RNA sequence: CGCGGGGUGGAGCAGCUCGGUAGCUCGCUGGGCUCAUAACCCAGAGGUCGCAGGUUCGAAUCCUGUCCCCGCUACCA
RNA sequence: GUUACGGCGGUCCAUAGCGGCAGGGAAACGCCCGGUCCCAUCCCGAACCCGGAAGCUAAGCCUGCCAGCGCCGAUGAUACUACCCAUCCGGGUGGAAAAGUAGGACACCGCCGAACAC
RNA sequence: GGCGUCUGGGGGGAACGCGGGGAAGUGAAACAUCUCAGUACCCGUAGGAAGAGAAAACAAAAUGUGAUUCCGUGAGUAGUGG
RNA sequence: UUUGAAGAAUGAGCCUGCGAGUCAGGGACAUGUCGCGAGGUUAACCCGGGUGGGGUAGCCGCAGCGAAAGCGAGUCUGAAUAGGGCGUAUCCACACAAGAGUGUGUGGUGUAGUGGUGUGUUCUGGACCCGAAGCGGAGUGAUCUACCCAUGGCCAGGGUGAAG
RNA sequence: UCAAACUCCGUGAUAGCUGGUUCUCCCCGAAAUGCAUUUAGGUGCAGCGUCGCAUGUUUCUUGCCGGAGGUAGAGCUACUGGAUGGCCGAUGGGCCCCACAGGGUUACUGACGUCAGCCAAACUCCGAAUGCCGGUAAGUCCAAGAGUGCGGCAGUGAGACGGCGGGGGAUAAGCUCCGUGCGUCGAGAGGGAAACAGCCCAGAUCGCCGGCUAAGGCCCCUAAGCGUGUGCUAAGUGGAAAAGGAU
RNA sequence: UUGUGCGCCGAUAAUGUAGCGGGGCUCAAGCACACCGCCGAAGCCGCGGCAGCCAACGUGUUGGCUGGGUAGGGGAGCGUCC
RNA sequence: CCGGUGCUGGAAGGUUAAGAGGACCCGUUAACUCCCUUUGGGGGUGAAGCGGAGAAUUUAAGCCCCAGUAAACGGCGGUGGUAACUAUAACCAUCCUAAGGUAGCGAAAUUCCUUGUCGGGUAAGUUCCGACCUGCACGAAUGGCGUAACGACUUCUCAACUGUCUCAACCAUAGACUCGGCGAAAUUGCACUACGAGUAAAGAUGCUCGUUACGCGCGGCAGGACGAAAAGACCCCGGGACCUUCA
RNA sequence: AGUUUAACUGGGGCGGUUGCCUCCUAAAAUGUAACGGAGGCGCCCAAAGGUUCCCUCAACCUGGACGGCAAUCAGGUGUUGAGUGUAAGUGCACAAGGGAGCUUGACUGCGAGACGGACAUGUCGAGCAGGGACGAAAGUCGGGACUAGUGAUCCGGCACCUCUGAGUGGAAGGGGUGUCGCUCAACGGAUAAAAGGUACCCCGGGGAUAACAGGCUGAUCUUCCCCAAGAGUCCAUAUCGACGGGAUGGUUUGGCACCUCGAUGUCGGCUCGUCGCAUCCUGGGGCUGGAGCAGGUCCCAAGGGUUGGGCUGUUCGCCCAUUAAAGC
């Protein structure tokens, strides 16, 4: 109605967007424990196969759920909780 | 001709927001006022704009104390 | 020029800022007033002209 | 239809509020020059822009009714 | 436990106040005596503070007497009033119900302490 | 410059193409930036297609791809914008 | 169309025909339905005389918070274990803290989207239909009319009577 | 055809403007308000409708209880102001003693104070009723088809009259502007009011050559009573009207 | 002389009675107070039909409540053509 | 009247673009180096070159400025007093101006008041003529005052003339009327389209209560059908167009 | 050449206004409109903030040198009438009023919960921490007794930041935090940037809105009337009838804006009339300060009649002659 509209009387949201952003497709250790009840080698290809992450994507692993099984996880990044849970189960957490 | 009047301020919505018996949380505005037509008492505090707010839960109790009209908050004893 | 201007009281020992207002017809530019800064604690603040 | 607008010594004009209003010319009064005006000297004298109100301490000064001759008043069909 | 009592409080902070006219000094409250000390006066030991105990309940404080001034104050009635009835009557119903007036209402309650009692 | 001779052009054509020129209504609830729109229109030119095209390119540290054009995505994103 | 019209407000002479929410888009939102399902789906394109079969590039879901670096069921702020914001699908049970509104841990249950398609709104488009005055581009027009150029023609009759 | 020709094209120009928008039935059902607006005849959002989902009586009504208000009314010697008459009498004006002061005295003004009676939207020592907030117990409760939250879809955002309270206006307007869990029309037929959207009665599912009623009416028009009883009226009052006049 | 219930005057426009809707009404068909009946609606009831919501019971009947309606929302349908 | 705005001329100054000018500064880093410990890595300085930001200084017109110009656009005053009756004011004082409207004209094609006043003309003259000047709001090339002649101009008067009129009558012709023939039109919601007083969207053929009225035509009149025509041109809102300008 | 040139508006224009705060209107919650009634704001204060402590005025009376009503001094009365930075209101004497000392909380990070609420805005806020001020301590302090004292967004500037750094290291630029720049005052702020005319006008619309007429109202106007102070030699009422008061009518100027703006043609005249009576003449009558003639005033009466000319567009009016009269 000529009132200064909501999309102009409000401030533009702060900040920028960082075109050089390294975004990671994330998978949780609980999802891993469900996908691989027996354990074993676990890599980006296997996670893509089991439908946990997307192809052609950097992968990060996160410690949300419970992990009980031995896994030689291979991803691009790991969180501390994820790494610790993996090693507590007794497997390994390799970064490429 | 013309009138030199025509102005008015915005209504400030002063008044009593929580009357006697109304159970209120702490910080609840009880009384919006300019001066101290209502004074603060038990578990009630006075803001910069002479607004009365509960400092604790309870039911609002309107009382008097040395002629002043007061606003008090009486505790609600849990069962 | 206004009598009561912005002032922009800055700090000694680190030149960060607090802002308030003060009349120009006071016979000075130097409103030395203590204040709490971030990154340090209570110190004297002056008005950078 | 309706609106608008300055006032101050006797005359004409100035002067916006640090706490007085006043000043100029003319006029007038007294004296002097002259045998008797004008021009000279002043002790020169001279006013509350009317009352109400200031935030007033106090308002010519500021604000309103009044103070009132005021330039513009103009409903176009 | 009793005081003509000293504090600390309370009341829909006036039924409590003011002003009476007659009284009290046990401890206490007080005036009061002095400024050496802490402290103090935009000047003043008046006050604040300190040290004291000469005399005095004169005052404050306290007790009794009160409708003199103020305060409280119903009832009933009236006004006003939500709803209702009523074709103007702002009439009337049933509900609520003032102000003013008038009749009448003159401090009380608690805790501690003191002297005494005990 | 004149004379002679020879070779050719000239104009048309619905659309598409390349290069140039280039509006305004409109929208922005006004309007000028902006948009409409490089549209309409115009000009010059073609060819059966044209243009472009064989890196003084992309890319980002991958032993990378390897002319150009076109299609889809990227994405109504990054950004741009009184 | 109006507060309100039989209305003396509008429109309609009558009949017959025609005459207005449509279409496109992997568009947006919501809803229904179908398929599959933590996956769903292909686009261009290829092969098919078809409506079928291939096609993983991408897209949406699958982890969020933060300006971002980044960290990650946490994260941002912040000196903070000190609170708040957003998020941790939801619910159940227990336990402990609290009764400042309830929270924190443990266990369990375990999260539902996506692509077709219908419908309703919506975006870009003429966008339900009709309607201007007017703006712009390019052209047509001076055989009407205005003015001018060239060349021709016309102005009965009667008077007045300048210069020379 | 000329305050910028005509034609074609852009072009289906754009128009907050006007008009038009075609079959049916069932259920529900508004608004004409607020805020903002180069806005005021438009639009956004809210309010109000519908649909769906979730919740479920939280809504609403009544009783009771707890509460805050400053209206009506009243009061003012309770404030600010206004204001009547008395009383006193400063104060001044005069007079006389006549200076100048200090005195008495007044044809006068006569403040302040006081006695009595009064007034006020911007006065209040007071102070309702209502309404509002909250709580509580019930009611309705095969329904109000409630309320709240979310979302889809809206329309409305020109209101009108009447009752009550009020402003503006001449306490005029079929005036205007507000308020009112006030109404009706709007969007509501039917009956009455002669006719007559907004007044009264009453909210139309359809049918019936059945009955009771409301408002309003019962001599004839016109259905029902030239009803009964007691009075009144002489003016056709009834079946318009004032100050005021009136054996 | 007081108050009251009815009345009188004041009273006064212009197409035509025209300020009871009309006739006509005081032998009230006028006013007041009481009383008695009746008329009177698409209200309520009665009989019947239909629909919506809900409930109950049964795997479709009964019952209750509701059913004016503009903008508008929702639902279900008729008809036309291919 | 050169104050304003223009136009012309001038340029001692002031200001002023691009261009020259490139200081200084910044970025980078060859090299110096300092710790910090690492197996090299974080702080300072910093040449040249390349870049970026670009100061001082110089630089024209224009503008400011200095003069002129009004047959350039334009502008050409107030207050108060004063003469032996009164009246006015030749005269004076004062304020402001760039200058204060001269001659001449003047209730005007200009004068609101206003039918100004006076005179003339008329029986009677808001018009006309002459004159006065109190010029709301004349005025000298947006020319002033006059002017013979001219004018389908405007205004007034007079003679003559007349049907313009008192006051209308008659004749013919073309229509209208009748017959024959051809044969439209605008308009149109309908229709066996009364009047009064009312009521009503406030002016009724259509409603109410009454009154009046046999049905159908022909010629006529024009009061109504808020008659037809043209989506009011005035007004407003919205939008255009064209025009103006120190937007 | 393209465009702008606001809206509200009891039609529009002119005038005025536009945001914020306070009161009344406002109908005892909140809220509530009007070109309704009154005022104020677009700041100030480095103390006029914070804290600790202390005090209580104004007015009046009395006494006092200049000194006066009123300066400062003393005493008394005085519970609030003063004063509160500034409008008003609400409050404040318990002080929020007056004074002194020390100070900078006129903080940083946050904020349970609320108010208000179309949205955007706005408002209060106990409490935790940090580091402080005051205070013995409790505690208070995140500006002011309160409510106004201000401006969204975009854009850009400055300072700081362990953010980013278009191959890499840097840098530029961007980003965060704090903050600055708009009488954008038409104050929810169309553009960074904008005035007018149209009678040459056009289009779309409107009876949503004016002019004519109608309708309502009836201030005004008109026609009467009530009281009767009085003028009238006396005598209120033969006649006029003040101050005041009540009404008619609906013809005047108006108010409203209800039909009509997809058309209701306007003044005056001409023609034709028709109606009312508030009667100009004619007619009838009462009173008279009516001797008579002639009148005045009032009542009844609307049958008929109610001239022609000069001026002016004119209605109206003045004038000329007449008339029984020259009606409204």
């Amino acid at each position: 109605g000529g009132q200064m509209p909501i999309h102009m009387r409000l401030p533009k949201l702060k900040g920028f967007k960082n075109r050089f952003r390294t975004e990671y497709q994330v998978v949780n250790v609980g999802d891993i424990n469900k996908a691989f009840p027996q354990g074993g080698t676990v890599g980006v290809d296997e996670l893509v196969a089991k439908g946990l992450v997307r192809k052609n994507s950097l992968v990060k692993v996160l410690g949300d759920g419970k992990l009980t099984v031995k896994v030689d996880v291979t991803a691009n990044k790991f969180s501390g909780s994820a790494r610790e849970a993996i090693t507590a189960a007794g497997g390994s957490a390799t970064e490429l | 001709s013309s009138s030199r009047n025509g102005r008015d301020s915005a209504a400030q919505r002063l008044g009593v927001k929580r009357f006697g018996g109304q159970v209120v949380k702490a910080g609840e505005i009880l009384v919006r006022q300019r001066g101290t037509h209502f004074h603060p008492g038990v578990n009630v505090g006075r803001g910069g704009d002479d607004t009365l707010f509960a400092l604790a839960p309870g039911a609002v109790e309107f009382g008097a104390k040395r002629g002043r009209k007061t606003v008090n908050i009486v505790p609600v004893a849990r069962p | 020029i206004r009598p009561i201007v912005k002032l922009r009281s800055t700090a000694g020992t680190g030149y960060t800022y607090v802002t308030r207002k003060n009349r120009r017809n006071d016979p000075d530019r130097i409103v030395l007033r203590k204040y709490d800064p971030v990154l340090r604690r209570h110190v004297e603040f002056r008005e950078e002209r």
